[PDB]
């Protein structure tokens, strides 16, 4: 009912994982995840697709338009982020906030080599201020306008 | 090589079954036996020596071939 | 056999603790041949597995 | 009397009988097992004769549990099962048992598994326009009514999602009798279309029957007999319209495989049984619309590590005249429908029955997709700078041509929140017919993701 | 409450060991089982033993607990099967497996 | 100037690796099917 | 109790012995040659019954000579291999008879060559790091006590160099009793390897017993065997750590392939043993150190026809800790240490081990090396003009990383006339970390070719 | 060879004709699969010399 | 025989011409598995070696007398490397080509002097 593909050629790559997400995939879909999973990400799968795809295809551009430009920011953000270390247990809550923030492109000003450390960090001081939001989605598995605004 | 394919022949003749090419696994048994008794004595018994050069024909030069290797 | 003592040990296959100290009470003992459930016996899958 | 049991080995049982006893092929055998936890009823089919009063026989049940010297009983007779009007809304296993009611189906008439390919005497050519919602088959390879339709593709695919689609849009359209047989298929399918199918008031019209991968191959093999049973049933008394529906072809083309090896036969190429092509060919021809009867029947086709070099897809090609397959690659670039127009193939195209605008609309696709295939790693490596003014006008309107293709569908519905689209035909031509001629070039890459029609092409135009 | 059952098949003893002692750091030993069939042990028992935790894991189930699974190799049992088909003289197949 | 004869010697630079991948795929295939009729036929005669 | 020979052929013998008493498996059977010039009495061990009171066996010796109807006589036990303290400092044979002094022995302790692995409670894993003055192995994959050592590679790829050159190290480094075995080494390596052990002076408490090619396959599955057991009588009374030494084990599973295809037995893939794994698995779990027992061994496989697809090498596979692999190009470079660093690696490897900067330096030397590779199918046609200087740089830097692992072990002095160097392990990760810095741009790239450490380095390189 | 024998038998009188035949790979599987049920040896792709 | 007959007897230089080589080759395949034996080296006969040689042994001269010949070789799925066409090129002095737009060129011979070399 699915399966996965792992490359020797991602993990020398870089990629701790090392998972195909080219290949992959799910049969039973998202009714398994959470309805708050769903509603804030989506066809990311193809997103990465399609930028894979481009970096393929124009590795070798000549020159790189303005939204070929920004695509690549973005797959290259998204690619970092994607990294996690091994014996690093991660909960839905801290999960579903650091997809909601790689989506929206709140981190574009933020150098690649910076992307991954300064989310470290973010992570650190909402567990300190404002914790009460995570108290909610433990309580409602979902988002409110009032929740993403503050 | 040619002392090979004949040994292949005649052990096919006998009815044994082959093995990788349908070679069987004996030649290289074969070929040592032949083989390590080319050497170098002791000094006290006389200290003889012998040197020896077989000749191998490959094709399309490639190493990678289970006679060569 | 089979049975909650099970936890926590280690049997071999034919289910007698090998590494473990003492001894396993199993209640009952099943067939390892068995019947699949039909279709009429199942149901839709949703739960999520973190 | 009765004979004996001599080996055990397998699903294959030899028996013996004595003199003047040796039934013919094709015949039922049953035998009685009996333990505390493990009691049942063998019934096997016999296969072949060894001579000296010893015939080699195959079983459709697991073996376990047996004992030598158990007598084995004849009932004389091949495989049976019932028919009747109140098969529809119900459900049956190989033998023909009702799953839904354990006695019901016990007091219809019976008819012989086995049965004739009709003779050429009756055979007619059939030609009719069938069309459904969708732009891509509705230009490319527009259906048959009463001729051969199969599908070919992989794993991982999408082929279920699109039967499913496809029978809910026709079903609810249709008077005649459907029936749906499942060769295998997981049990997790089965339930949900068989809940779906309980959602809706089809399912007292429809019969369905299907047998499972965990059962002896000797079950997966016969299902198909008996559904073909059932449609010819219902089409040559009743005289109406019969709809076939079967989940796969390469589970008993295996199941042959594997126990014709077990049998005593020597292999053939790639491992694959002898004699495969005239059984095959044997059961295709149960398929037929005759002169006074039409039945229409689709295939699904299910290809080993995605190659059409192996022997059994190009031998069921050699039986089929309308085709449409499913490739990889455009379900990896995003497609959903994931149809290739470049090798597909349809019968009935041409301008003697069909508007030439249809056919001109199709060679000048047809070509854009050609040269499009041809130049794409010179457009990966060599870059879009080094390409003339032509080609570069050229590959923005394939790039549109190649994006425009995409439509979503009512069964979507599950995996996405997006409800289908349905269009009619002249309004897809003429749309095609304006972006062929370049008319639409202006328009942004995101304006052509999943559009299904021309108004929604527009408001998506003007979103951005 | 969600239960696991571990099951290793040919596999060397220390790996075993270097595994189940970082289950003890983390402190899951207490709903957990693990089922050895180390290497050295014959063909039979590296045959059987997933058919032993499916029946383990179906009593469970029948009591009605969230029950889990890891398999760590399933080409070692092939190769055990094939190996006692060959040896039990039955006729090869494609690549000399069963069929 | 300098442009033309890049190019040209990358194309007859290009001609040699699909000549030695014509005869590397070349030699796979042969020696696929060979033992696949050895295995055949060790498969045939044991019996 | 009398044996009669009624067929031979090949090594294999088979016997008839009287109702009355027939010996267990794994037995010592007695018989002899009558002939003249070719005297000798031979010994068989028990490897199957055939019903009948018929026997097959195995012999250790060539069977040219025999005669039907010679009398067989047994001894009612396995087979018995010498042990005891002054075991050391003498060359053995398969027998376990002394080759440089006849006669000596038969006074010492007696024990069998069938033992059984030890029980899983007294199991016990370890992480004792291990450090060599070669910096490749250290920086790379370091290497641990009590646990197993590969060394991958072809035919001809300086695996017996570098043999000796560890060898060299350890017993410099360290002392204690050592054991040196192999199957599949030659006269002259022996005879060198005696001559250097005894300019060594440390012969004495070195135990030294090997086969040859020209001998029937039996001794060699036996003497593997013989060794280990000596190993174990060595590690369990004496209670002191011992190293092993073993060479070339991919022979002795050939050797057994040999002897089933006289049995009889069906063919499995690519002509090998109907099984071979479990064996496998028996003779590598006899090696494991006990808590109070600390046990370092290392292993010598040769891979057939340079191809990985056997499944010879890949069972061993699953039985290694710490692994090093070799390739012919790397050795058709020119660097003598033609070890991939790509494909090696093994488990110690861990930030929890070891401190953050090693990890660092080994994932940034991997990347690069990731991106060199990936790089190269590119630069071998076109080159580095198309290329962008951010990636001529990093091809640059990885050439420069890849000529700078080269290093010149004094176990070439009899072949580059000139001494070994060894650096710690602070010395090496501080100049790889200052190279990976790119500081080093700036010097010629040949002056990285064989060179001893950075003092070294930057004299070299001045000097031209 | 029922096709060849009708055309050779109107070509002898002196009867110009033309043969054409449809398939032949068929023919060779057909022969190849009888002859290995006829229990006999098998060549080079399992096919008859 | 023929030929042999005719130069030990009128002692004539004589010529011999054939075909070709693999249909030989075929006919040795077909009569081997006719027979029923064990077919060897992808289907070959395990003794095509001793039979090449007892044919080819009858060509060289001797007493003064030349028995020269020409063969023509037909190479299977465009391979060299086939035993069959290795074994026989074992027995070979010259190769010669001929080549089409040689003689689109107009000449009489059409050989190729690039494309052909010789032993002595």
């Amino acid at each position: 009912d699915g399966q996965c593909f792992l490359e020797s050629d991602l993990f020398n790559q870089g990629v701790r994982p090392a998972i195909n997400v080219g290949v992959s995939v799910s049969r039973v879909g998202g009714a398994a995840q959470i309805k708050a999973m769903k509603e804030v990400a989506g066809s990311l799968r193809l997103d990465l697709s399609q930028y894979r795809e481009l970096e393929a295809f124009a590795a070798f551009a000549s020159d790189l338009d303005a939204a070929s430009k920004a695509q690549l920011d973005r797959g290259a953000r998204l690619v970092e982020l994607l990294k996690q270390p091994q014996y690093s247990p991660l909960a839905v809550e801290e999960q579903v906030v650091a997809i909601f923030l790689g989506t929206q492109g709140h981190l574009d000003s933020v150098p690649v080599e910076d992307v991954q450390r300064f989310e470290s960090e973010l992570l650190e001081h909402v567990k300190a201020s404002h914790s009460d939001i995570f108290d909610g989605i433990r309580e409602t598995k979902k988002l409110s306008e009032e929740a993403e605004e503050k | 090589s040619k002392q090979a394919d004949a040994y292949r022949a005649i052990s096919l003749l006998l009815r044994r079954p082959p093995g990788r090419e349908a070679f069987p696994g004996d030649v290289f048994y074969l070929h040592s036996r032949l083989l390590e008794r080319c050497a170098k004595l002791s000094d006290e018994l006389g200290g003889g020596s012998m040197t020896g050069l077989p000749i191998i024909e490959t094709k399309a030069n490639d190493i990678s071939a289970f006679i060569p290797t | 056999p089979v049975g909650d003592a099970f936890l926590g040990r280690v049997v071999n296959p034919l289910g007698q603790p090998i590494d473990g100290q003492g001894d396993i009470a199993a209640e009952t003992r099943r067939a390892l041949e068995l019947q699949a459930p039909s279709v009429v016996q199942r149901q839709s899958v949703s739960e999520p597995l973190q | 009397t009765a004979g004996r049991v001599v080996r055990i080995t397998g699903p294959v049982v030899d028996v013996e009988f004595p003199r003047g006893s040796v039934p013919e092929l094709f015949n039922a055998l049953h035998a009685e097992i009996t333990f505390g936890a493990l009691a049942k009823t063998l019934t096997l089919e016999v296969a072949q004769h060894l001579g000296d009063s010893l015939v080699r026989c195959i079983s459709m049940q697991p073996t376990d549990g047996l004992v030598r010297g158990v007598e084995v009983t004849d009932t004389g007779a091949s495989i049976s099962v019932p028919v009747g009007d109140g098969v529809k809304g119900h459900v049956f296993n190989a033998l023909g048992d009702c799953l839904d009611d354990p006695g019901y189906g016990k007091d219809f008439e019976h008819w012989s598994i086995h049965r004739k390919p009709p003779a050429f005497s009756d055979l007619e050519p059939r030609t009719e326009m069938l069309e459904t919602g969708l732009k891509v088959v509705d230009l490319l390879t527009p259906y048959v009514r009463g001729g051969k339709i199969a599908l070919f593709g992989g794993a991982g695919v999408g082929k279920t999602v699109l039967i499913q689609e496809m029978i809910n849009r026709i079903a609810r359209n249709f008077g005649g009798t459907s029936v749906f047989a499942g060769v295998g298929e997981r049990t997790r399918e089965g339930n949900d279309l068989w809940v779906e199918l309980a959602d809706a008031n089809v399912l007292k019209d429809t019969a369905l029957v299907f047998g499972q991968m965990d059962e002896p191959p000797g079950t997966r093999m016969r299902v198909a007999l008996s559904a073909l049973t059932m449609a010819e049933f219902f089409r040559d008394e009743q005289g109406q319209d019969v709809l076939l529906f079967i989940d796969n072809i390469f589970r008993f083309t295996q199941a042959g495989s594997e126990v014709s090896t077990l049998l005593g036969r020597m292999p053939s190429a790639v491992g694959y049984q002898p004699t495969l092509a005239d059984e095959m060919g044997e059961l295709q021809e149960r398929i037929t619309s005759t002169r006074g009867r039409s039945i229409t029947s689709m295939q699904a086709v299910y290809v080993p590590a995605d190659d059409y070099t192996d022997p059994a897809p190009a031998t069921t090609f050699a039986h089929l005249d309308a085709t449409t397959e499913l490739s990889r690659a455009v379900f990896s670039k995003g497609i959903f429908p994931a149809v290739d127009p470049l090798a597909s193939s349809s019968t009935i195209l041409d301008p003697a029955i069909v508007g030439d605008e249809h056919y001109r609309v199709a060679q000048e696709v047809i070509r854009i997709l050609q040269r499009y295939k041809d130049l794409q790693d010179i457009i990966a490596i060599l870059g879009i700078d080094e390409l003339s003014e032509e080609d570069k006008q050229l590959v923005n309107r394939a790039r549109r041509i190649e994006r425009f293709l995409s439509q979503n569908m009512m069964a979507a519905e599950q995996f996405t929140g997006q409800p289908g689209s349905t269009v009619p035909l002249k309004e897809t031509i003429e749309a095609f017919d304006k972006l062929t001629k370049g008319e639409f070039d202006h328009l942004p890459e995101q304006a052509f993701f999943l559009i299904g029609g021309l108004d929604d092409l527009a408001k998506k135009a003007e979103s951005l | 409450q969600v239960r696991c059952v571990y099951v290793a098949i040919g596999q060397k003893g220390t790996t075993i060991a270097s595994v189940k002692r970082a289950l003890e750091e983390g402190g899951a030993m207490e709903y957990t089982t693990i089922v050895a069939a180390p290497a050295s042990d014959a063909a039979g028992f590296k045959w059987l033993a997933p058919y032993t935790g499916s029946a383990i894991g179906q009593h469970w189930m029948y009591n009605g607990k969230h029950v889990l699974i890891v398999f760590d190799d399933l080409s070692k049992q092939a190769d055990a099967y094939r190996a006692i088909s060959l040896l039990l003289r039955r006729p090869p197949g494609r690549e000399a497996f069963p069929g | 100037a300098s442009r033309r004869r890049a190019m040209k010697s990358a194309t007859d630079n290009a001609d040699d690796l699909i000549k030695a991948l014509t005869l590397a795929a070349n030699r796979e295939r042969q020696a696929q099917i060979t033992q696949e009729i050895s295995e055949i036929v060790g498969g045939a005669n044991a019996l």
